Formats: structure tokens, sequence, C-alpha cells
RNA sequence: UUAAUUCCGAUAACGAACGAGACUCUGGCAUGCUAACUAGUUACGCGACCCCGGUCGGCGUAACUUCUUAGAGGGACAAGUGGCGUUCAGCCACCCGAGAUUGAGCAAUAACAGGUCUGUGAUGCCCUUAGAUGUCCGGGGCUGCACGCGCGCUACACUGACUGGCUCAGCGUGUGCCUACCCUACGCCGGCAGGCGCGGGUAACCCGUUGAACCCCAUUCGUGAUGGGGAUCGGGGAUUGCAAUUAUUCCCCAUGAACGAGGAAUUCCCAGUAAGUGCGGGUCAUAAGCUUGCGUUGAUUAAGUCCCUGCCCUUUGUACACA
């Protein structure tokens, strides 16, 4: 039971993520952009995994069901509430967003008010802090 | 038991004196400075400006 | 840092002059005997006064008290 | 009466009265 | 028992202080023997007063340091419990004789110190007292358990166990033994 | 400059230095253990509960802290 | 029966002489009641700064103002205590008489 | 060479820069007679005893 | 015999938590595996059965200290809500965590919507609480 | 038999400890637990205190029923500790020998005076330009 | 010699005054006193439960004042014993004892071109006074950013983080004069912030027995910039206001930065003190990284000195006296 099991997966790579075999699964799934604490422990309580394992002791079926229920958010009866992204400005559909897909809604977001000209892009563009943070004694490692 | 009559402003020209007219005993620390000193701040209206008094 | 003052001393000195032939060695009695002959306005005055009193004439009857 | 003023605000307003 | 009062279950009777000199400032026998080190305090009042507390309070009181660990009394007995069971195990014989032993083979008794001819300034070394040697062998052991167990698995408890039982034989390995020596050679550096 | 690298899980000639090595230790703590063996904290604790619960060492006294364990009487 | 008078002063021993005085009224015109139940002070407490300006060192007053409350219960008819209550009314002290 | 044991028989005064020695008359356990004055680091009483790593070098009676 | 207070209250929660479950019908809501207990905590319980330790916990604290609302039980469920880099605050406990374990614990024969508000604990309640009480310290024994 | 109640209290800070003494069979309990169940429990022994050193014998012969309120954990743990050894000297005073009183006072006060004399420090006031009583505010040269 | 020009001594000085001390507020002691249905206790009767008793902040009225409240007095003085001291002033230890220095308020003679004309309908002089430097509305600004300084907060982890469970406070404030604007139990909806219902309280009456944090008991983690750190950032969700863009405040998922204990230098502090830890007041429609108070847990070191830094004396020199 405690000894490494044959086929121990000491690297796993699921969306372009690197996860660690040797991290506990709840912490092991986090690691990906997207992923967070919470995300993670709801979606491995969600799917039926015991979360007292290491990244490594599951197999490739239980890995499949863990990264569906992950892109599957409402499908699986998680709320509107939970989602890292909830009515896109575009899609006006309220669902999570994951590593390489954020970097686009991001970088598309901010490049958007750039391109209005709203001043939250143009506080971006001109780089300074954009939620109205006092500059005239902080922010000087980024800025030499 | 003892008075004391200071007039402070300008006196005598522009610049500002504070003249002190004491006799008899005055005590200034205490308690009993609330029962047996009684005093009065006043200000007077003279041309050169506000004469302060403080009478003890 | 237990210096008596000139008011406690003095006072000592007047009261033993005026009235020798009351106040003792015992602190508690002639505490009450300088509460009756000195209208004194504070009673931790009038302790620090009755317990130099019971010094001075404690050491009265070894001999060459000065003041 | 009515508007019932507290034993705190009554006693200020009454120093201030003097005041 | 209205017999004898055991340290939670450790035995204060048989447990001498050989050294003379750390006789008088070592208070554990017959009288100061509690079963706790937690008590009200009361000790820095007075001066000498510090030298009757409890060498096992004393040692207890100067483990908490460095803010986050300041009025921890609590958690510093819970400690000092876990690391006399530890010392009793790795060792065998009584955890106050290893504590005792452990303090008075890492008291200092010569150091130096800036002396008069006010002029300038001189280095001349000079004697520590009894209760100056309890003072800076329970600092030095406490900062020797601290240090140890800063970012290291060698939990706390286990940290206090090694310098005690390394001090109390005098090994040069404890921190406390170190430090001692290296005082003890600047003495003799300059006299 | 160092790094310490230990295990997640058990090797077949680490769990014969465990189950061996460990009921003669006079002094068995899950620090010990992890620092004779290089294994992480949750499985040397995880071993010393199955050792104990399996009949080889010898319990003293645990805390929410500090877990103490040693070896068995043998006489 | 159950007349109910609350003495409410900034001075003790003027609060003091008051209600020491109702007790004597009381017991003297033949009447049950309860001593003065000595509700706790309230410390009317407000610090300021001392300065007008801003540039003097870190200094500040510290004003209170003490208010103390008894309350004495009387068994007996409105209008008898009515003469006793309306007799020694001092400058500082205030009553307020509620009648069940 | 022997450390040997001495006890404090009195207290003089303080020395040092700062007022951090104790100047004290140290008689020997060993032999009954021998009396010499010694500077003291750490709060130090009257009865109590020192171990001196030198029995010989002596300090200045300021 | 014993009471509910002559025995340890880190054995009885469990044994009351426990005994809830051997029952296993206690009215448990559907977000149970998705919420977090209070907005100063950060994860959701290690543990995943932490409605029927929390059920056993609001019953022993109305058995103690009785006539209290969710209100109390959201004062009584607090801890620090430390701000990141401001410093901590004490902050309450989830309200409808509270107002659901009552409502489970009032459709069973337990505890009663009380007068001067709250809920009471009922003779059932009370029985219950007391021989589990006696079933704990006999096994302590 | 008749009334033999006695009720003294101990106070060690805010907090305060009340033991009502008297006759029947060894019972010491505060707010319904017996003394193996209040907390923190690394403080067992500083409650055992007066019973490990007076012995069974002595308690045997009357319970005592504590309440406490006021202050934090050590404190009202201070407070019991100091309120039941007091209450049974009161009760050994005022109902058996005055020998018997003298016995178990010598013997509670040369172990540790706190068991019957309160330790009369309380937090000192706060002042201003400084964040506790007596530390003060960083002041800034050039 | 003292905390002190505080006293004793010496003595051409003797006797006094202000400041010091005394005084006032508070801290701690009373099984003594006067009193309590707006404080509670011990019994007692009913009521619930576990096996006569145990627990009951479930209920209800005979004794009472220990517990709580605030009034009066009492109490501690270097008084008692022993040493050192010109044997004086007093100092040191030790007993009995609740205390053998609790903390603050007040504060002399005189001075500074110290700060305030942005506290004043205190106020001389000057300036403006109808396109106002007045008074109002409308918007922006005091938050602007290569940089140097000052006061703070969170940190860098295992004595720790996380999730559960258990268990203890003291100061306060509370419906507004104009003033609009209060503190809130309890119940249903909601994940949360809130929302909708009916009440209490102008107060030892209601929030409330203020179920606070630390801490304490047990899981998870394992020396990894890591379940340490929470800056920076996207989106959505609530509340206040006439309006939150330049994010007011709050919530949730997301993002996971430098930081491995900090060079020259340098601040504060000796007992319920440092420090940790939370809680009220002020500001306040919205409202604490500030300040001002309150408990909670509770030490290391010292009973010394003029070495450094300041300040005050006496002797001394002076051609200085706006010094």
């Amino acid at each position: 039971s405690l000894v490494i099991p044959e086929k121990f997966q000491h690297i796993l790579r699921v969306l372009n993520t690197n996860i660690d075999g040797r991290r506990k699964i709840a912490f092991a799934i986090t690691a990906i952009k997207g992923v967070g604490r919470r995300y993670a422990h709801v979606v491995l309580r969600k799917a039926d995994i015991d979360l007292t394992k290491r990244a490594g002791e599951l197999t490739e079926d239980e890995v499949e069901r863990v990264i569906t229920i992950m892109q599957n958010p409402r499908q699986y009866k998680i709320p509107d509430w939970f989602l890292n992204r909830q009515k896109d400005v575009k899609d006006g559909k309220y669902s999570q967003v994951l590593a390489n897909g954020l970097d686009n809604k991001l970088r598309e977001d901010l490049e958007r008010l750039k391109k209005i000209r709203a001043h939250r892009g143009l506080r971006h563009f001109w780089g300074l802090r954009v939620r109205g943070q006092h500059t005239k004694t902080t922010g000087r490692r980024g800025r030499t | 038991k003892g008075c004391e009559v200071v007039v402070s402003g300008k006196l005598r020209g522009q610049r500002a004196k504070s003249m002190k007219f004491v006799d008899g005993l005055m005590i200034h620390s205490g308690d009993p400075v609330n029962y047996y000193v009684d005093t009065a701040v006043r200000h007077v209206l003279l041309r050169q400006g506000v004469l302060g008094i403080k009478v003890k | 840092g237990r210096v008596r003052t000139k008011t406690v001393k003095k006072a000592a000195r007047v009261i033993i002059e005026k009235y020798y032939t009351r106040l003792g060695n015992d602190f508690h009695t002639n505490k009450r005997v300088c509460e009756e002959i000195a209208i004194i306005p504070s009673k931790k005055l009038r302790n620090k006064i009755a317990g130099y009193v019971t010094h001075l004439m404690k050491r009265i009857q070894r001999g060459p008290v000065r003041g | 009466m009515a508007v019932q003023i507290s034993k705190k605000r009554k006693f200020v307003a009454d120093g201030i009265f003097k005041a | 028992t209205p017999d004898i009062k055991l340290f939670g279950k450790w035995s204060t009777d048989d447990v001498q202080i050989n050294d003379i000199s750390l006789q008088d400032y070592i208070a554990v026998k017959e009288k100061y023997a509690k079963y706790l080190p937690h008590s009200a305090g009361r000790y820095a009042a007075k001066r000498f007063r510090k030298a009757q507390c409890p060498i096992v309070e004393r040692l207890t009181n100067s483990m908490m340091m460095h803010g986050r660990n300041n009025g921890k009394k609590l958690m510093t007995v819970r400690i000092v419990k876990h690391a006399f069971e530890i010392i009793h195990l790795l060792t065998g014989e009584n955890p106050l004789q290893v504590l005792v032993n452990a303090i008075i083979n890492s008291g200092p008794r010569e150091d130096s110190t800036r002396i008069g001819r006010a002029g300038t300034v001189r280095r001349q070394a000079v004697d520590v007292s009894p209760l100056r040697r309890v003072n800076q062998a329970i600092w030095l052991l406490c900062t020797g358990a601290r240090e140890a167990a800063f970012r290291n698995i060698k939990t706390i408890a286990e940290c206090l166990a090694d310098e005690l039982i390394n001090a109390a034989k005098g090994s040069s390995n404890s921190y406390a033994i170190k430090k001692k020596d290296e005082l003890e050679r600047v003495a003799k550096s300059n006299r | 400059r160092d790094k310490l690298n230990n295990l997640v899980l058990f090797d077949k000639a680490t769990y014969d230095k465990l189950c061996k090595e460990v009921p003669n230790y006079k002094l068995i703590t899950p620090a010990v253990v992890s620092e004779r063996l290089k294994i992480r904290g949750s499985l040397a604790r995880a071993a010393l509960q199955e050792l104990l619960s399996k009949g080889l060492i010898k319990l003293v006294s645990k805390h929410r802290a500090q877990v103490i364990y040693t070896r068995n009487t043998k006489g | 029966h159950r007349i109910r008078i609350t003495l409410t002063s900034r001075n003790v021993k003027s609060l003091e002489k008051v209600c020491a005085d109702l007790i004597r009224g009381a017991k003297e015109k033949n009447l049950k009641v309860k001593g003065p139940v000595r509700m706790p002070t309230k410390t009317l407490r407000i610090t300021t700064r001392k300065t007008p300006c801003g540039e003097g060192s870190k200094t500040w007053d510290r004003f209170q103002m003490r208010i103390h409350k008894r309350l004495i219960d009387l068994h007996s008819p409105s209008e008898i205590v009515k003469q006793i209550t309306s007799i020694s009314i001092e400058p500082g002290v205030e009553v307020e008489v509620t009648i069940a | 060479q022997p450390i040997k044991l001495a006890r404090v028989t009195k207290v003089l005064g303080r020395t040092g820069s700062q007022g951090q020695c104790t100047q004290v008359r140290v008689e020997f356990m060993d032999d009954t007679s021998r009396s010499i004055i010694r500077n003291v680091k750490g709060p130090v009483r009257e009865g109590d005893v020192l171990t001196l790593l030198e029995s010989e070098r002596e300090a200045r009676r300021l | 015999g014993v009471t509910v207070k002559d025995v340890n209250q880190q054995e009885f929660v469990r044994a009351l938590a426990a005994f809830l479950k051997k029952s296993g019908k206690l009215k448990v809501p559907e977000w149970v595996d998705t919420v977090k207990l209070a907005k100063h905590k950060e994860l959701a319980p290690y543990d995943e059965n932490w409605f029927y330790t929390r059920a056993a916990s609001t019953a022993r604290h109305l058995y103690l200290r009785g006539g209290a609302g969710v209100g109390s039980m959201t004062k009584i469920y607090g801890g620090r809500q430390r701000n990141g880099v401001m410093p901590s605050h004490f902050s309450r406990g989830s309200k409808s965590v509270a107002r659901r374990v009552l409502q489970a614990l009032e459709g069973l024969k337990m505890v009663e919507k009380d007068q001067d508000w709250g809920r009471k604990l009922t003779p059932q309640g009370q029985r219950d609480l007391d021989r589990i009480a006696g079933q704990v310290a006999a096994a302590k024994k | 038999g008749p009334l033999q109640s006695v009720q003294v209290f101990g106070r060690k800070k805010t907090a305060t400890a009340v033991a009502h003494c008297k006759r029947g069979n060894g019972l010491i309990k505060v707010n319904g637990r017996p003394l193996e169940m209040i907390e923190p429990r690394t403080l067992q022994y500083k409650l055992l205190e007066p019973v490990l050193l007076l012995g069974k014998e002595r308690f045997a012969g009357v319970d005592i029923r504590v309440r406490v309120k006021g202050g934090g954990h050590v404190a009202q743990i201070y407070a019991i500790r100091q309120s039941i050894s007091k209450a049974l000297v009161a009760y050994y005073q005022k109902y058996v020998d005055e020998a018997s009183k003298k016995e178990i006072k010598d013997i509670l006060i040369q172990y540790d005076r706190t068991l019957l004399v309160a330790d009369p420090r309380r937090c000192e006031s706060k002042k201003f330009g400084g964040p506790g009583a007596r530390a003060r505010y960083q002041k800034s040269y050039r």
C-alpha cells in the first residue's frame, strides 16, 4: 500500500501542464494557470477520487474523468458564482477559462480597453498601477 | 491673602511687553489651586490692538 | 526614597515640645494623640508626623537630641 | 418627554445652556 | 501525595549539584522541586530573587524569544515536557541531572570586558559570578536549540534534547560549549 | 548550493531498512526516521502508525506537534 | 403603591445630602422604604489635543465628567411623599418620580 | 594549571568604563590566609564563591 | 450515573456526530460539497462529513446554553479574517450553515422554535444527549 | 446534621472564582465539570496542587461547587486553585479544630503563598505618545 | 544623604514663602458597617433528563449581602527586629502583612521675535470689494511619477500554515437642536456581501452572561520560494450616496510577484513593564494599515556608571553686555 506501486507516474502532462506525481492531488492539479486551491478541491470532490492519494497512484481513466469535470463546469452542477470567467462581454457564456485560453482573454481584454482608449487601457499602456494606487512613493523595483 | 495682576500686549510702542504686579502669597501647583486661587483672563479694545489681562 | 520634608519634621518637634507627657513608644496610641491635639488636614500627613514622633521620642531616652 | 434624551446628553445640554 | 512531588513524571530526590559554585544559585531539590515550571512569578521585583526561581522555570522562560514566541509559556512548558521525555529515552538516567550537568558545563568562569584608566580604554579579563554563570548557560543552550531547529525537520523538543545531552557530557559539539570556549579563548587572548 | 530530495513513497530496500533498523532505535520519531531514511514526514508518520498497529515499536506519549515512539522491551 | 424616586447628580456629597434627607423623611412619616440602590456611575470621557494649531509636541487633554445615580422605592400613596420630595431641593441634584 | 576556588569576603565598589565590574577581595577556600582583590563581572553577592583560572594575578585597588 | 458535563467534550461531539450518522437521515442540503464555512475561512473543510459534526456541535451548544438563535451560532462559530497585508479582524460564520443545521434539528425531534426567539433542546434531544454522554464515559472507563 | 456552608473566593487577575464548601462526601466540580476536564489540560497539576498536598483524607468530608467569571484561561485556573484552598482553610477554622487549620495553612503557605494571598498586580493604564504603558513611538532625527 | 535647594550636619546667620512634597483622580485589602425585583447568591417547591443522588443562564417566592454596584470610615508610618552610617540624615536585609516605590493630573522665577492671523463674530495695519480674493452651482485638483527621506502594516515559516473541535475579558457607545442620520436580538431567502419581516432599548432593564483573538486538543502538509508571502491583475457579484471612471467599502473565483531575518547607522524600554494578541471611542452617509483607551498571554537583562550624548552646578579667565 505505502510502497511506490508499479507504473507510478513521476511526471504528468495534461492541458500542456507539468503536474508532479509526488504532489498531493488537490495541490498537484492546482499547478496550471486557471486552477487554484478552491477550484482544485471542489472538482476533485466532484470526481469520485480519494484526495488522500499522491498524484501518481491514480490511473489514466481517473485522469480523464477529473479532466472532463474540470472543462465541464455547469455539466456536473458547479454553480454560476464559482467560475473564474462569468458573463464574457463577447460570448455571454458563464464558464471557467484555463492557461492558454485565459492568456488570450486577459491580453485581448486590456488591449480592447487600450483600443477603445478607456483610461484603464491608457494606464496599462503608459505602464502605471491600474486601480488608483498612489505611485508617488511605490512601484520602483519594476520601474528601475 | 495675595494677588497678581498681569497686563500684556503692545505697551510703549509697536513691540509688545508683559507687566507683572504681585503682592503677598500665591500658590501655583496641586488641587488647592481649584478652591483657593480665583482667576480671570480678559481682552480690552485699545487702538494699537488687544491688551490681554490676567487677574489672580 | 523615604526622606521626611521640613513640614513633617518641624510638626513632630513642635508636637513633642508642647505634649511630651502623652506621646510614647507605641506608634498607634500617639497616632491617636497627634490626631486629637493637632488639627492636621490629611491622613497620610498625620501618619508621617506620628511616625517621626515615635522615632524622636524613641531616641530622647538614649540622650543627646539637638533640634 | 417624547424625544426623551439620555442622562449623558441631558447633563451636557444643561452644561452647554450655562456656557 | 503528601509524600514527594514529581515533575509530571520525573524524580527530584537523589539529584545533587556536584559543583559548589552553582549550588547556591540553582533551586531544584527538596523545597523548589514543583510539579510545573509555569508558576505566578514575582522574582523580577528584587535583585537576587531570580536565583531561587526553579531552574526548569528559568529554562522555560528563556526558551521563548523572537517576537512570535512572546507570552507563550504554555507552549514553552509542553516543549520542555516533551524534551524531558526524549533526554530520558536517549540517555536513560534522570532528566533533571541531564539539565543540571548541561547548565554547570555550559557556564563560563572567565570572560573579557573594557576596564578603567578611562584616559583611553583597556580590554581586561574578569570572573563571572555564579548567577551570571547560570544566566549565560541557560541563554546559550536556549539559543542553541532555537538556531539548530530553525529550518530543519528535527523538531525543537528533539533539538533541545540533543543540546542538553551534548552539553551535559561536555561535548564540544553543543553550541553552548563552543561559545563558552570562544569567550574563555578571548579572555586568555587579553590576560 | 544544497537541496534535500526526500522520497514521497517507499522503495523495497528502504522498507527493509525501516522495519529492521527502527525497532532497535531507542528514540523513534517522524523527524529522526525522515533524517535517517530520506522520506517525507507524512509517510514517516504513516509508517510509524502502521508499525505500532502491526505491533513492533513502543509508543511513549503523542501530541498534535510531537509524536514520540521507542523500541519494544526485549527482556 | 410602588413610587420610585431617581436622584441623579454630578456632585456625590450633594447627592448623598438629598438621599439621606428623603430617607429621614420617609422614616419620620412611617413609610416602607427600599434603601438607596447605588446604580453604577457613568464617566463621560473626551480626550482632545491641547494645541489650537498643529506644530506643538503631541500632548493630549483627558476631560472627564462623572454622573452618579441613586433610586429609592416607597410603598405609600402619592401626595404624602410629594410634600416630602418638594422639601430640600438643591441646585445640583436632579429628581424624577414615577408612580407604578 | 589547577583551577582554584575562592570565597568573596566583601564588595568594595564598582569599576570599568560603564560600571560593569565589582571590585571584591576574594579569600582562597583551599588556604585560610590568602586574600587578593579581583574584578568580578555579573551580579555578585557577599558570601558566594569564584572559580579562578589563575590564583596569582591581582586587581588594582582603585 | 453520568451526564453530558462529566465527560471530555473532544470525544463527545465525534461520538454524537457518528451517532447521528448511524441514523444517516439528517435532511442535509445540496451544496455541501462546494461551500466554504465562513468568509473569514479560505478552503472547504478537510473532512467530508462536516455537517454531522456541526449539527452535533450546535446540539450540545443548545444543551449547555439554550435560547440561542442563528446570530449567536454565527458569533460562537467565528475566527480571525487575517486581511492579507492589513492586520487580522474577528469575523462571523456563514448564516446559511447555522440556520439549516437548526432547521434539520427542528424537523428532527431534538430542538423547538423557542419563545423569546432561538431554539431550545426538547426532552428527546436532552435524553439522546445524556445517554450518549454515559456511553462515551463508559467507553473511556 | 445542620448547616455547615461557607462561600470563599480567589482572585489572580481580573478573573474571580467562588467555592461553596459544605458537608457530604468528596466532590469538587467547577461549572459542572470535574477538575480533570477544566482547560487547558497542560495546567492539570496547578489545579491538583491543594488536593495532592493535603491528601483526599482532608477533602473527603465536604464537597465544593466552584463558579468562575472574568479574566482569561491561566487567570481563572490560578483563581480556582486559590478559591478551593482558601475555602477549606476558612471551613476548617469555622467548623472543626483550630490546630487542624494551623496544620493546613502552614503546609499550603510554605509550599506556595499564592494559594491564600492574591497577587495584587493589575494592567497599568496607557498614556499618549506611545503604543503601551511605557514604550514610546519612534522619534526620527535628520 | 535624597526622586528632589529632600533633609541632617557644619555654620554670622535666624525664621519663612513659591516650585518639590503635601494635594486630587485611579490601582489594590475588608467573610466588618448602611443597602439593593434595573446585581446576584444559598436554600426551597415545581419541571426536564442520567443511574437517593448528578447537572440545569428551566421556572417561582423565604433568608440573605460572600459573589456585583457605590457611599462612609479603617488601613502603611521606614512602624517592628538585625547590621552599616560623624552613629545624625538615612540606607540595606528580614518578619508579620492585601500593599514595604501603583500609575497619572497639577506645576515656580523667567525666557524664545518657537507654532497658530487656515479654531474664533479675539484682533491693529495693509490689500480687495459688484468682470469680486465675497457668496452659490458645474467640472477638475489636493490620489498626479525616472527619484531621495519620515511614521506605520504584513512578511520571510514547523515555537509554523490549514481544517475542524473545545474555552476564558475589560473599557465603552447607542434614536441626534438645525441633524436627515441609532445599537441591534429573533425568523425566512441567499454561497457570500445583503435582502424582506415583525420586536427590545433614551438604558446595571434591550443588543448582553458582550460565547474576541492569542492560546488549547486533533487531522492534513514535510524544508521545496513550499498548503510561507499576498503585492500586482481579469471577470462577475452585493451595499452607501445625487454620483465611485482615476478601481469608496465589502464578497467570490482567478493571478501567485520581491522577500532565506535586512550594510552605514539607529529608536524605545526595566514588572503585569517589552512584546504578541485581539476589542471599543474619535473621524463616520460610506469608514482603519492612524490615533486614543481596554483587557488577554507574559518574559530576557539591571539595582550600576559618567565611557559616549545631553543638561545643570562650583572654581577660573575675559578688552564680551544687541553678551
